[PDB]
C-alpha cells in the first residue's frame, strides 16, 4: 500500500463521533487520554479508518485529542524529489531527466 | 614505474555473510547476563594476551613466562635476546628523560 | 602487485586523455549528443539575442533543402526554408546599403555594393553565424554544415526577425552583427581593387580636377635594400595625400589609396559609428 | 611559468559590446547521483538554488542527468565551441553557485 | 609645552583606569565556547537521500 494522506475535511466530525463512541462532556478536544485502553481504541478506530497511523514517535506527544486533531491535519507529500521537482513548473530553460 | 595499466579484478565483499552479520554479539554478556562472563573471555586468540594490553617489551616479558616453556629453542633465543634489546632501549634511549 | 585502486582509475582517465587528445573522434552534430532537447535549444537562442522570434518561423528557419530531400529519401525504408532565407537576403542587402549610403555619403555605388556584398559574404557571415549557434540547430545532411548552407540560415534568420517583429528591430539586429564585423577592418582590406590610381584619377575627373601630379617628400636610405620613399601626390600647388614605401612605385600606389581613401571620407580618423 | 603556457591577446567573441552584449555560455550540464556522498552538495543545488539561477538569465539551456554514479560535474559550452569541465565532487552550497556564476560570467 | 608638569598631574587617569579594566575584563573572560545540540546532530546528514 502507498502512505499518501491529505486532510479530509469531514475527518474533524469524524473525530468528535469516534470519541462519542469511546467517551458526553462537552469541551471534547480537550478530553485527557492518559487512560492507555481508551488511546488505543481510538487511535485504532482513526487508523482503520483514515489509513493513517501516527508513529511511535509522536504516540507520546499527543496526550490530549486536541493533539490528535492537530497531527491528522498535516499532510504527507509521498514523493521524491524527482515529482516535486517536475511538478513545480520550472521555467522554459531547464530540463531534468531522472534515469529510473 | 610505479603504476599499474590494467584494473584488478572487483573483489566482492559479502557485507551480509556470517561474520559481519554478527560482529558483537554477546559483546555485552556482563552488563545484561547476570555477569556471569565477562567480554574479556570472548575473544579468542593467544593464550598470553586474552585480555591484555601492553608495549612490545611487556608483551615479550608475559610470552616468555606463562608459554616460554613449551616454544621452540631458536624462536626462545630470539625472544630472550629481544627482551635484552628492549631493555636497553627503554631504559637508556630517548628525548625524555 | 601494488594492492589499490585509485592509481589505476587516475592513471585510466589520464590515457583516455591522452588517446582523446590524439585521434579525436569524428566531429559530430550537437544534436546527436547527449544533453539535447531541441525545444528548449531554439526557445533559449530567441532569449539570447533579446528578440522575441515567432516560434513556428524561426523553426522553418532551419529547415535547409538538403535535409528534407534527405528525409524524403530515408522514408522508403514540411516547409521549406528558401522563402524566407530570400526574404532575409534581399532586406539585408537593402538595408545594408541604405545603413552605408547614410554613414558614408561620398563614395560610389560600386564600392558601396562591395562593402554590402562584404558584410554579407561567405567568410563574414559565416564567422558571425558560428559564433552566434546557428549551426548547432541548423538541419543539413552533413556534418560540419558548409558556408553556403550556413550563410542561407542565417540569412533565414534574419528573415524571420523581419516577417515576426518589424522592419526598426531587424535593422538594429544587422546594425549589432553584420555591421560591427567593418570595425577595424581598414577600406581597401574590403574593396579588393587593383591600380588605384586609375580610380584616383577617374574621380577626380568626375569632380572636374586635373589628374594629380606627384613628388618625392622625404627620402631616407635611397641606394641600400631598405630605403624609405614618401610620395605625395598634390592637387595644382596643394597636397591632397602622401604614402610611404620601399619603392617610388609602391609609394605612389600607397598615396593614391590614401588620397581615394580622404576623398571617400574613410580614413582611420573617421567619427566612429554611432551604435 | 609565462614561458612554458601558452597565451593571447585580450579579445572578445564578435565584439560583444558594440552593438549589444549576448551572454557567452549557450548550455549547463549537471550530472547528479540520487544516492551518493559526492554529490551532496550538488543534490541541494538542484534543490534551492537551480530554479532562480535558470530564471535569473534566460539564455543558458541547463540539463541535469540525475544519473546512478558517484562522482558530480558541470559541463558549461559556450557560444564559440568552447567546454569548461569543472569538478563538483566534495563541494557545498556556496561554493558551487559561486563557480555556476563564474561560469555564467565569462566569455 | 602647554601644561606645566605640575598641572597635568592625573588629568587623564579616569580614562587610563577604564582602558586597563577593558584589558582585565578581556583577561579574565576566556573559557571555552557553548556546545551546542544542533551541530552534533547536523552531522549526521552526511548520507542524505532522494527516493
Amino acid at each position: 500500500r502507498s502512505r499518501a494522506y491529505t486532510p479530509p475535511e469531514d475527518l474533524q466530525s469524524r473525530l468528535e463521533s469516534y470519541v462519542k463512541e469511546v467517551f458526553l462532556p462537552s469541551n471534547w478536544q480537550d478530553i485527557s487520554l492518559e487512560d492507555s485502553r481508551l488511546k488505543f481504541n481510538l487511535l485504532a478506530h482513526l487508523a482503520d479508518d483514515l489509513g493513517h497511523v501516527v508513529p511511535n514517535s509522536r504516540l507520546h506527544q499527543m496526550c490530549r485529542v486536541r493533539d490528535v486533531l492537530d497531527f491528522y491535519n498535516v499532510p504527507i507529500q509521498d514523493r521524491s524529489k524527482f515529482d516535486e521537482l517536475s511538478a513545480s513548473n520550472l521555467p522554459p530553460n531547464l530540463k531534468i531527466t531522472w534515469s529510473y | 614505474i610505479g603504476i599499474r595499466l590494467t584494473l584488478p579484478p572487483p573483489k566482492v565483499v559479502d557485507r551480509w555473510n556470517e561474520k559481519r552479520a554478527m560482529f558483537g554479539v554477546y559483546d555485552n554478556i556482563g552488563i545484561l547476563g547476570n555477569f556471569e562472563k565477562h567480554p574479556k573471555e570472548l575473544i579468542r586468540g593467544p593464550i598470553w594476551l586474552r585480555g591484555w594490553k601492553g608495549n612490545e617489551l611487556q608483551r615479550c616479558i608475559r610470552k616468555r613466562k606463562m608459554v616460554g616453556s613449551r616454544m621452540f629453542a631458536d624462536d626462545l633465543h630470539n625472544l630472550n635476546k629481544r627482551i635484552r634489546y628492549l631493555y636497553k632501549h627503554f631504559n637508556r634511549h630517548g628525548k625524555f628523560r | 602487485v601494488k594492492k589499490g585502486f585509485r592509481a589505476a582509475f587516475r592513471f585510466q582517465k589520464e590515457l583516455e586523455r591522452q588517446r582523446l587528445l590524439r585521434c579525436p573522434p569524428p566531429p559530430v552534430r550537437r544534436s546527436e549528443k547527449p544533453n539535447w532537447d531541441y525545444h528548449a535549444e531554439i526557445q533559449a537562442f530567441g532569449h539570447r539575442l533579446q528578440e522575441n522570434f515567432s516560434l513556428d518561423l524561426l523553426k522553418t528557419a532551419f529547415v535547409n533543402s538538403c535535409y528534407i530531400k534527405s528525409e524524403e529519401a530515408k522514408r522508403q525504408q514540411l516547409k521549406s526554408n528558401q522563402e524566407l532565407s530570400e526574404q532575409g537576403t534581399s532586406f539585408s542587402q537593402t538595408c545594408l546599403t541604405q545603413f552605408l549610403e547614410d554613414e558614408y555619403p561620398d563614395m560610389p555605388t560600386e564600392g558601396i555594393k562591395n562593402l554590402v556584398d562584404f558584410l554579407t559574404g561567405e567568410e563574414v557571415v559565416c564567422h558571425v553565424a558560428r559564433n552566434l549557434a546557428v549551426e548547432q540547430l541548423t538541419l543539413s545532411e552533413e556534418f560540419p554544415v558548409p558556408p553556403a548552407v550556413l550563410q542561407q540560415t542565417f540569412f533565414a534568420v534574419i528573415g524571420a526577425l523581419l516577417q515576426s517583429s518589424g522592419p526598426e528591430r531587424t535593422a538594429l539586429f544587422i546594425r549589432d552583427f553584420l555591421i560591427t564585423q567593418m570595425t577595424g577592418k581598414e577600406l581597401f582590406e574590403m574593396w579588393k581593387i587593383i591600380n588605384p590610381m586609375g580610380l584616383l584619377v577617374e574621380e577626380l575627373k568626375k569632380r572636374n580636377v586635373s589628374a594629380p601630379e606627384s613628388r618625392l617628400t622625404r627620402q631616407s636610405g635611397g641606394t641600400t635594400a631598405l630605403p624609405l620613399y614618401f610620395v605625395g601626390l598634390y592637387c595644382d600647388k596643394k597636397l591632397i595625400a602622401e604614402g610611404p614605401g620601399e619603392t617610388v612605385l609602391v609609394a605612389e600606389e600607397e598615396a593614391a589609396r590614401v588620397a581615394l581613401r580622404k576623398l571617400y571620407g574613410f580614413t582611420e580618423n573617421r567619427r566612429p559609428w554611432n551604435y | 611559468t609565462a614561458r612554458g603556457t601558452p597565451s593571447r591577446f585580450l579579445a572578445s567573441v564578435l565584439h560583444n559590446g558594440l552593438g549589444r552584449y549576448v551572454q557567452q555560455l549557450q548550455r549547463l550540464s549537471f550530472s547528479v547521483s540520487r544516492d551518493g556522498a559526492s554529490s551532496r552538495g550538488a543534490r541541494e543545488f538542484v534543490e534551492r538554488e537551480v530554479i532562480d539561477f535558470a530564471r535569473r538569465n534566460p539564455g543558458v539551456v541547463i540539463y541535469v542527468n540525475s544519473r546512478p554514479c558517484c562522482v558530480p560535474r558541470v559541463v558549461a559550452e559556450y557560444l564559440n565551441g568552447a567546454v569548461r569541465e569543472e569538478s563538483i565532487h566534495c563541494k557545498s552550497v556556496e561554493e558551487i553557485s559561486t563557480l555556476v556564476q563564474k561560469l555564467a560570467d565569462q566569455s | 609645552p602647554y601644561m606645566t608638569r605640575e598641572q597635568e598631574r592625573g588629568h587623564a587617569a579616569v580614562r587610563r583606569r577604564e582602558a586597563f579594566e577593558a584589558i582585565k575584563a578581556a583577561a579574565t573572560s576566556k573559557f571555552p565556547p557553548h556546545r551546542f545540540i544542533a551541530d552534533q546532530l547536523d552531522h549526521l546528514n552526511v548520507t542524505k537521500k532522494w527516493s
